RNA sequence: GGAGCCUCGGUUGGCCUCGGAUAGCCGGUCCCCCGCGGGGUCCGGUGCGGAGUGCCCUUCGUCCUGGGAAACGGGGCGCGGC
RNA sequence: CCCCGGAGCCCCGCGGACGCUACGCCGCGACGAGUAGGAGGGCCGCUGCGGUGAGCCUUGAAGCCUAGGGCGCGGGCCCGGG
RNA sequence: CCGCGGCGGUGCGCCGCGACCGGCUCCGGGACGGCUGGGAAGGCCCGGCGGGGAAGGUGGCUCGGCCGAGUGUUACAGCCCCCCCGGCAGCAGCACUCGCCGAAUCCCGGGGCCGAGGGAGCGAGACCCGUCGCCGCGCUCUCCCCCCUCCCGGCGCGCCGG
């Protein structure tokens, strides 16, 4: 149960020496003196006639196909999305006022609360002031102003996560053919948690925005580039 | 098999030269001794122009 | 509510004196005029927005008459402000001196 | 969306080949006032250029011929058109956006107009050089109108004058204004000082 | 002299030269030093086995 | 007041002094001349131009009610006149 | 201190392809201009003949046209409609 | 049929994102060696010595209000400059960016572009798979200890025990 011996000196470079971490793991003092035909070997069955059947779990398929693909080279490197390292720009931090850019709430200043566990950025902007819900977004379509509230006093809900923010539409068994299948029912509710959710986080984000001067107006002003105006001029 | 750049790969730099290990190793922590010891001789020296 | 891309030119392509690139495309940024500060530019997502006859459908919203075609800006180029882009399709050569639109969102500052 | 740019001062060809890239680059430029546009070397040197370039003539039927225009905006237009690529399609619709004119219009008077100054004399030609305005190499070439467009350039700096004059008053009163409400602006006036502006 | 640029180079030139060009000549192909037993197999008869041998 | 075809460019505007480059911009004009204005003398403020195109002007979420600073302003492609 | 009708293994000296038209398949390295000319491969094309396809065809052969689908670097070829 | 439970080719079209590799092109930093064992420079100046442009002077003239400005005349040092007798941390070819060669005397981090194409199980009761060489590291077969402690347990926001 004992964690990392060597400290992470550089990203896959041990810090010590060999020596220095051989008398540390101590391989001194562990000098160790350490020097079918007849049985069936997985049935699980019975039977009343005859005695007891030997079954096979997991037979032989019935159809094999005629032709087929072969194995791989194992890709040496590869790892699933819900295995990756999770990184962070160095202007986005806990309680700053996000521009997003990308969506049809496009041009709106938000509050920023903190990164999830999918790379995705929580995003709450105050539903009185600039009616955004509890939304994620992306590192890479979202400008990070840099006015930090302060935010660490404050009780996010555990349990909102990428698991919690999923759509859950589109399911196979329907009857698939006439004038239906996802065509007809034209809405999708909001689902009142959602709604108690939102009242919990925003009844704790805004008494601590409205403290800052023309704060709520810079939130529920909209960012839209005019003439004279060039993003490699203006600093934000 | 694909060439990799044994000056930008670190472990095929260690399969064609396990030497180069204590390299970085070394220029890592000398260096680091030597950017401390410059950060108390700044130190030392604004003590000396404050005093 | 409002605009939300910087106003630019489609120069023309990528070419000596008498050869031409045409995989690669010439975009002025306006405000832009040096090497220096057209390093904030570089990876943004572009486009040619155009129309034609036909309708053609539209993400979020009804079929309309608009058509894109969409690029990325690749580096600067030579000292004033120039800079080069790589489309997924090439440009008609009838853009020459219209507006593309550079976004903002390959955002990394 | 349209750039107005005054001929007063600026070289010949120092504004034509900005004007030619301006103006291939997708952009409407209207070039005034081009009777002001001075050319470096004397006036004998442009004056016999000039008479070359009417020498230049074809033989057999000269009205197939070269066009030798005498006014100072169509030279003007000759030597942008010189700098464009006039035998293609975008070089002819570079032709259709500029516009030229000598004097300045009643569509373009009342507008604020530009000044380049990578192309004015101040700037490019030393003091102690020589120079040759393009009206009167124009007028004593052979165009007609230098004696009418001076009595309109009079008629309308009359009017500028008077324009400006008025200009004045509205700033005076600005001034008066600001002086009267400067007390009550007090945390509206400094908000601007602290990040950069009326100082 | 007119057709080459020749110099007397360093041993850090050496080092780029040899780590990251590295292409021997095995069996008359062209094939790049991914590991030591290449010059180990080719040059061990001459003391030289590995990619530090060869730069020494 | 209505859909419906074709062709496209666009993505706030700037509604204006002349003028010099070894100079120029702005005031009252106590002083003077000319037809309320212009011009001349003296004086005063800035001049890499803040009476700045390195500039100015418009906000680009909505509506509910209930206070403070400011304001008699805006509108009905407002009707008639100068 | 035992056999692999099975030690269960990055290697199975026990028979040993999915990979083998061996005139085939597969793995590295270098190179790729061309007239006159020389050589090689054409499952490129025409005509007739000896075999071969229990070949095609009036429920539509050859030929011809094609704003159709394609393949081959190419010579050309296979379909869809009349 | 309910299962996206595991494997394989994948999607009708338009796309986006993440991480990793190869080739590049740039940026921000950190510290090192040589030199004429760098040159002048930054700070306190000390007891002497010589020379030269010409200054809170002297002084012919000019311009103004005892005072200020310009010019020239001998020229000390109280305007300065250079050289010799002799010495103190104060330097890092230095973000007081005044000009070099550079790198086992050298490394870290970041941004933008292009591409991924190769496929060592076709076994009947036994896994439709890992991985080969290199740098490591974590657990276990050795035992203790400190802190933060979160799923959890106890006590009065704090403390105690994977
Ligand atoms: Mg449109």
């Amino acid at each position: 149960p004992h964690c990392s011996r060597n400290p992470v000196l550089v990203r896959g470079i041990g810090r010590y020496s060999r020596s220095a971490m051989y008398s540390r793991k101590a391989l001194y003092k562990r000098k160790y003196a350490a020097p079918v035909l007849a049985t069936v070997t997985k049935p699980v069955g019975g039977d009343k006639n005859g005695g007891t059947r030997v079954v096979k779990l997991r037979k032989m398929p019935r159809y094999y196909p005629t032709e087929d693909v072969p194995r791989k080279l194992l890709s040496h490197g590869r790892k699933p999305f819900s295995q990756h390292v999770r990184k962070l720009r160095a202007s986005i931090t806990p309680g700053t006022i996000l521009i997003i850019l990308t969506g049809r709430h496009r041009g709106k200043r938000v509050v920023f609360l903190k990164q999830l566990s999918s790379g995705l950025l929580l995003v709450t902007g105050p539903l009185s002031l600039n009616r955004v819900p509890l939304r994620r977004t992306h590192q890479k379509f979202v400008i990070a102003t840099s006015t930090k509230i302060d935010i660490s006093g404050v009780k996010i809900p555990k349990h909102l996560t990428d698991a919690y923010f999923k759509k859950k539409q589109l399911r196979k068994p329907r009857h698939q053919e006439g004038e239906i299948f996802d065509t007809e029912k034209e809405k999708y509710e909001i689902t009142e948690q959602r709604k108690v959710d939102q009242k919990a986080v925003d009844s704790q984000i805004l008494p601590k925005i409205k403290a800052v001067p023309q704060l709520q107006g810079y939130l529920r002003s909209v960012f839209a580039l005019t003439n004279g105006v060039y993003p490699h001029k203006l600093v934000f | 098999v694909l060439k990799k750049n044994p000056l930008k790969n670190l472990r095929i730099m260690l399969k064609l030269n396990p030497y180069a290990k204590t390299m970085r190793r070394n220029t890592i922590l000398r260096q680091a001794r030597n950017h401390k010891l410059r950060v108390e001789r700044a130190a030392a020296a604004l003590a000396a122009k404050s005093d | 509510s409002g605009r939300l891309w910087c106003k630019a030119i489609f120069a023309g392509y990528k070419r000596g004196l008498r050869n031409q690139r045409e995989h690669t495309a010439l975009l002025k940024i306006e405000g832009v005029y040096a090497r220096d500060e057209t390093e904030f530019y570089l990876g943004k997502r572009c486009a040619y927005v155009y129309k034609a006859k036909n309708n053609t459908v539209t993400p979020g919203g009804k079929p309309n008459k608009t058509r894109v075609i969409w690029g990325k800006v690749t580096r600067a180029h030579g000292n004033s402000g120039m800079v080069r882009a790589k489309f997924r399709s090439n440009l008609p050569a009838k853009a020459i001196g219209h507006r593309i639109r550079v976004m903002l969102y390959p955002s990394r500052i | 969306q349209v750039l107005v740019l005054d001929g007063r001062g600026h070289l010949l060809g120092r504004l034509a080949a900005i004007v030619a890239k301006q103006v291939l680059l997708g952009r409407k430029v209207v070039v005034v006032r081009c009777e002001g546009i001075n050319i470096s070397g004397n006036f004998y040197r442009n004056k016999l250029k000039y008479l070359a370039f009417l020498r230049k003539r074809m033989n057999t039927n000269p009205s197939r011929g070269p066009y030798h225009f005498r006014a100072p905006s169509r030279i003007f237009w000759r030597t942008v058109r010189g700098m464009l690529p006039h035998k293609t399609k975008r070089g002819q619709a570079a032709l259709d956006r500029l516009k030229v004119f000598d004097g300045i219009p009643p569509p373009y008077d009342k507008k604020k107009r530009m000044v380049v100054p990578a192309a004015l004399k101040v700037v490019r030609l030393k003091p102690t050089r020589k120079f040759a305005y393009l009206g009167r190499l124009a007028h004593e070439v052979g165009w007609k109108y230098q004696a009418v467009t001076a009595t309109l350039e009079e008629k309308r700096k009359e009017k500028a004058k008077i324009h400006y004059r008025k200009k004045k008053q509205l700033m005076r009163l600005r001034k008066q204004a600001e002086k009267n409400v400067e007390k009550k602006i007090d945390r509206f006036t400094e908000v601007l000082k602290t990040h950069g502006f009326l100082v | 002299e007119p057709y080459i640029a020749w110099g007397y180079p360093n041993l850090k030139s050496v080092n780029e030269l040899i780590y990251k060009r590295g292409y021997g000549k095995i069996n008359k192909k062209r094939i790049a030093l991914t590991d030591n037993a290449l010059i180990a197999r080719s040059l061990g008869k001459y003391g030289i086995i590995c990619m530090e041998d060869l730069i020494h």
